[PDB]
């Protein structure tokens, strides 16, 4: 079975970017690596440019993300591009058809890559709506992966600072 | 007095902090730097995202430091692209404690911010009693150039606060 691990600031990033673009659909791109066949670690995303084209392949500004990568990589960040994440403000996860073609431009690239989808109007607390997806190698056309987070020590204080008192 | 005088915090922006010090490996008493975005325009300043900034300082020399000028122009136009609602407000770093070269660094960035900028320091090694942060924004005082000190709290939008705690579930059940 395969596994999707998503960082602290990859979510938090995802839920926050999302929630900013509503009611508009956002996309942007997740960083991490390829750990093994059954294993992605995304490590960090970052937000894409909103575009009159809607969600798409077209959506994806090679100058803009040329530009993001290489100034990331200036401070640390150096991590491939895993695969990208939209959300479905009010309806769900899942690919659409346009999302299968996306997603098969990211596939072209990279055989390994993932869709992540988020709705930022259904997720709530504790219920955070969000489901990862890769294509089919009658038969369906896209299936999804297990998702789990991933955080350290540190990250776990860090963290514990919200409600402190508790 | 019409100073600020409080500032809230975004857990994102703590763990981006972290993120930043373990991912170039700082080693210490070095610290990692980099600017702070949100919203400054009333007595409570909103610290809601970051992103880190190349910077290189002198160990024999506190004077001496490198801060990229272009690298803050140009991730801010990027930022700015994405939310135009979070503003550049100030500069953030590692820590633990100020620095000597604090206030001439923050000189620099109050060319950047239409604020009087907010320092943050994450203390991201966490061995403080309380909150890992502590704020500061320059003034005047006797006359001579000072920080004053503000009071943080830690506070999340709700897409935020469903993250956090998603997040800490497993912990909280044990």
């Amino acid at each position: 079975k395969e596994t999707v691990y998503i960082s602290s600031i990859a979510l938090l990033k995802m839920l926050k970017h999302g929630r900013a673009g509503v009611p508009m659909e956002v996309m942007g791109l997740m960083l991490g690596e390829f750990v093994d066949d059954y294993t992605v670690n995304v490590v960090d995303v970052f937000a894409m440019p909103q575009s009159g084209t809607g969600v798409s392949v077209e959506a994806v500004d090679d100058v803009f993300q040329a530009k993001m990568m290489d100034m990331l990589k200036q401070t640390g960040r150096d991590q491939m591009v895993v695969g990208w994440y939209h959300s479905h403000p009010g309806f769900g996860c899942w690919l659409s058809s346009v999302d299968v073609n996306t997603q098969k431009s990211f596939e072209q690239l990279n055989s390994r890559a993932v869709a992540v989808v988020v709705d930022p109007i259904q997720s709530v607390k504790g219920k955070v709506v969000i489901d990862a997806f890769r294509l089919i190698d009658l038969n369906r056309h896209y299936y999804s992966l297990n998702i789990d987070y991933h955080k350290t020590a540190k990250e776990t204080k860090m963290l514990m600072n919200l409600h402190k008192e508790q | 007095s019409l100073q600020h005088e409080k500032v809230t915090i975004a857990p994102l922006v703590l763990l981006s902090a972290l993120d930043h010090y373990e991912r170039t490996q700082t080693k210490e008493n070095k610290r990692c730097v980099g600017v702070i975005l949100g919203d400054a325009n009333s007595s409570t300043i909103r610290v809601t995202n970051s992103f880190a900034l190349p910077f290189e300082e002198d160990e024999k020399n506190s004077d001496v430091w490198f801060l990229d000028h272009n690298y803050i122009e140009n991730m801010n136009e990027m930022c700015k692209k994405i939310n135009a609602k979070e503003k550049l407000i100030g500069w953030y770093h590692s820590g633990p404690k100020l620095r000597a070269s604090d206030l001439k660094i923050n000189e620099l960035f109050k060319k950047y911010t239409q604020n009087n900028p907010l320092l943050l320091i994450v203390d991201v090694k966490q061995q403080g009693v309380g909150l890992p942060t502590d704020a500061y924004v320059a003034i005047e005082q006797v006359t001579e150039k000072t920080f004053l000190h503000l009071p943080c709290t830690i506070e999340a939008e709700e897409a935020e606060e469903i993250g956090v705690e998603h997040l800490l579930r497993d912990v909280l059940e044990v």
